[PDB]
C-alpha cells in the first residue's frame, strides 16, 4: 500500500542494531505520538529503488552512503537541509560521504571500516603482514585450529587486500571521480587477489567460507583471526572469546586499504512524512541518547555525531577501526558503484572457485564495473 | 586526442574498413566483416581501453543496450519539445533508433513529429524508431 501519512517506516539492514534503533522510535512515539516501524527486509538496498520509483517503501532508509548516488540520480531522494547548527555537531567528512552534485542526500550516522579481529588466547601476537598467514596457519592446524577465516562471498571483505598493492575503483583527483579510469584490473589488484587465491589454493581458506561460517568458526574458538566490522562485536562479546581489533595485515608492505561506509539514513522523495523523518533524525538518532541505543544493540562503529563520538573513541575497537579507515579509502557514492560491486564480487568468487584464472576473472570485472560508460561512449555524439 | 571515428582510425592505421581487424570492446572478439561495415553506417564511436582502440559486437551491443534500456528509461517528449529543449531542429540533433542504433535521417524524424510519436530519454541519449524497425 501506498506510504502511510503519520508515521514512519525504517528500513536497516539485518546486521545492525535495529531493535535498539525501535528503542528510540519508542521514544519517537512517546513523545510525539508518531509510531515507528523499523523493518530489515532482505536486500533492502535493492528493493528500495524499485518500490520508491513506484512511490512507495519506507520513510527512511538506512545504508551505507555507497548507494545513494544512484538513488538520487534516479529522484527518489528528498534533499535534506540541516541547519548550518546542527551540521556542525557531525564531522566534516561524514557530511561529505552524503554529499551529491554539491547537495547533501541522506544523513550520517556512523563510519565503518573493517579490521583484523583475533582471538588473544589462541594467537597473542597477531600477525603484522599477510605474507606471514600461510605459516601461522601450518602451526595453527597442528594444534587443531586455523589462522584466518572471513567471509569470501562479499566484495567488501577482500577489497582492502586487493586495494593495497594498487587496485582501485575509481581514480580520485580534483574532489571528482573520473569514472573512465577504473583499477580493477591493474596489477596492484592482480597481485593482492592471486594472495587470496593461494591462500585457498594452499588450503589456508576455503572458496565456500561466507559471513555465517566465518563468524561461528571464529565465535566458537576454532580460527583465530577474522576480518570484520564493529557490528560484528558484541556477538563475539556474548560468545566469551578474549578478542582484540587491530590493524589489518599489510600486503608487499603496503597497508590493507578497506572502502569505508558511513551508515546513513536517507528520505524518501514520496514519503509524506518528510518532515516527521528529519525531527527524528535529527532530534531523536542523532543525539548522545539515540546513538547509545542502536550501539548498545550493535556497535555502530565512529559515530558522526561529535559529542558521542568523543567518548567512543577511548574505546582501542574504535580507535582501532579509526586507524584501518584513515589507512583505507571513503567509498565514492557516485551512481557506478553499484556495478562496480557486482562485478568484482562475481571476479572474487570466480578466481576463488578457480573457474576462472585471477587475470580473466579481473579483466572481465574492470569491463563490466564501466560498461555503462563504455556503452556511453560508443553510442556518444563524436567526431 | 585519438579518432573517435572509423574512418580516421583507419586514415591513422594506413588501411581500410575493408582491411581492418577490430575487437568488440566487451567480449574482446573479433568483429566480422559485416559488423565492421555496421558499426560505421550506424556512426558508432571508437572506444580507447588501456590505449588501444575496439570497436562492438552486435551481440554485445544488443545486450549492453538492452540492459541500458531496461534499468536506465527515465522519460519521453514530443519532437516540438525536444526543439525547444535544445534550441535546434530535429535535423541538427543526434537521434538514434532504439532497436538498431543507427542516427535517425530527417525524413524520420520529420515522421515522428507527423505522427505524434515521443522519443524516449535513456540516460539522457534521446532515441526513437527507423523505418526498418517498424
Ligand atoms: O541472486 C544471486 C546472488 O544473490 C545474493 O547476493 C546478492 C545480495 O543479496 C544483494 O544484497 C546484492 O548485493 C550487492 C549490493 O546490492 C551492492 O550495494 C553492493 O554491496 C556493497 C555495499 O553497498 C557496501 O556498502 C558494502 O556493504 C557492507 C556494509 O557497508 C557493511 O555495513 C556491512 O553491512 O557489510 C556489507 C558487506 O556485506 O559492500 C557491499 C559489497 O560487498 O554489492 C553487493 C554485491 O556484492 O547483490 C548480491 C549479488 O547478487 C546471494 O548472496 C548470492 O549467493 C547469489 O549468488
Ligand atoms: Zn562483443
Ligand atoms: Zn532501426
Amino acid at each position: 500500500m501506498k506510504i502511510e501519512e503519520g508515521k514512519l517506516v525504517i528500513w536497516i539492514n539485518g546486521d545492525k542494531g535495529y531493535n535498539g534503533l525501535a528503542e528510540v522510535g519508542k521514544k519517537f512515539e512517546k513523545d510525539t505520538g508518531i509510531k515507528v516501524t523499523v523493518e530489515h527486509p532482505d536486500k533492502l538496498e535493492e528493493k528500495f529503488p524499485q518500490v520508491a520509483a513506484t512511490g512507495d517503501g519506507p520513510d527512511i532508509i538506512f545504508w551505507a552512503h555507497d548507494r545513494f548516488g544512484g538513488y538520487a540520480q534516479s529522484g527518489l531522494l528528498a534533499e535534506i537541509t540541516p541547519a548550518a547548527a546542527f551540521q556542525d555537531k557531525l564531522y566534516p567528512f561524514t557530511w561529505d560521504a552524503v554529499r551529491y552534485n554539491g547537495k547533501l542526500i541522506a544523513y550520517p550516522i556512523a563510519v565503518e571500516a573493517l579490521s583484523l579481529i583475533y582471538n588473544k588466547d589462541l594467537l597473542p601476537n597477531p600477525p603484522k603482514t599477510w605474507e606471514e598467514i600461510p605459516a601461522l596457519d601450518k602451526e595453527l592446524k597442528a594444534k587443531g585450529k586455523s589462522a584466518l577465516m572471513f567471509n569470501l562471498q562479499e566484495p567488501y571483505f577482500t577489497w582492502p587486500l586487493i586495494a593495497a598493492d594498487g587496485g582501485y575503483a575509481f581514480k580520485y583527483e580534483n574532489g571528482k571521480y573520473d569514472i573512465k579510469d577504473v583499477g580493477v584490473d591493474n596489477a596492484g589488484a592482480k597481485a593482492g587477489l592471486t594472495f587470496l587465491v593461494d591462500l585457498i589454493k594452499n588450503k589456508h581458506m576455503n572458496a565456500d567460507t561466507d559471513y555465517s561460517i566465518a563468524e561461528a568458526a571464529f565465535n566458537k574458538g576454532e580460527t583465530a583471526m577474522t576480518i570484520n566490522g564493529p557490528w560484528a562485536w558484541s556477538n563475539i562479546d556474548t560468545s566469551a572469546v578474549n578478542y582484540g581489533v587491530t590493524v589489518l595485515p599489510t600486503f608487499k608492505g603496503q597497508p590493507s586499504k578497506p572502502f569505508v561506509g558511513v551508515l546513513s539514513a536517507g528520505i524518501n522523495a514520496a514519503s509524506p512524512n518528510k518532515e516527521l523523518a528529519k525531527e527524528f533524525l535529527e532530534n531523536y538518532l542523532l543525539t548522545d541518547e539515540g546513538l547509545e541505543a542502536v550501539n548498545k544493540d550493535k556497535p555502530l562503529g565512529a559515530v558522526a555525531l561529535k559529542s558521542y563520538e568523543e567518548e567512543l573513541a577511548k574505546d582501542p575497537r574504535i580507535a582501532a577501526t579509526m586507524e584501518n579507515a584513515q589507512k583505507g579509502e571513503i567509498m565514492p557514492n557516485i551512481p557506478q558503484m553499484s556495478a562496480f560491486w557486482y562485478a568484482v564480487r562475481t571476479a572474487v568468487i570466480n578466481a576463488a572457485s578457480g573457474r576462472q584464472t585471477v587475470d580473466a576473472a579481473l579483466a572481465a570485472a574492470q569491463t563490466n564495473a564501466a560498461a555503462e560508460d563504455i556503452l556511453d561512449e560508443l553510442l556518444g555524439n563524436m567526431v | 586526442e585519438r579518432p573517435r571515428k572509423l574512418p580516421q582510425l583507419c586514415t591513422e592505421l594506413q588501411t581500410t574498413i575493408h582491411d581492418i581487424i577490430l575487437e568488440c570492446v566487451y567480449c574482446k572478439q573479433q568483429l566480422l566483416r559485416r559488423e565492421v561495415y555496421d558499426f560505421a553506417r550506424r556512426d558508432l564511436c571508437i572506444v580507447y581501453r588501456d590505449g588501444n582502440p575496439y570497436a562492438v559486437c552486435d551481440k554485445c551491443l544488443k545486450f549492453y543496450s538492452k540492459i541500458s534500456e531496461y534499468r536506465h528509461y527515465s522519460y519521453s517528449l514530443y519532437g516540438t519539445t525536444l526543439e525547444q529543449q535544445y534550441n535546434k531542429p530535429l535535423s541538427d540533433l543526434l537521434i538514434r533508433c532504439i532497436n538498431c542504433q543507427k542516427p535517425l535521417s530527417p525524413e524520420e524524424k520529420q515522421r515522428h513529429l507527423d505522427k505524434k510519436q515521443r522519443f524516449h530519454n535513456i540516460r539522457g541519449r534521446w532515441t526513437g524508431r527507423c523505418m526498418s524497425c517498424s
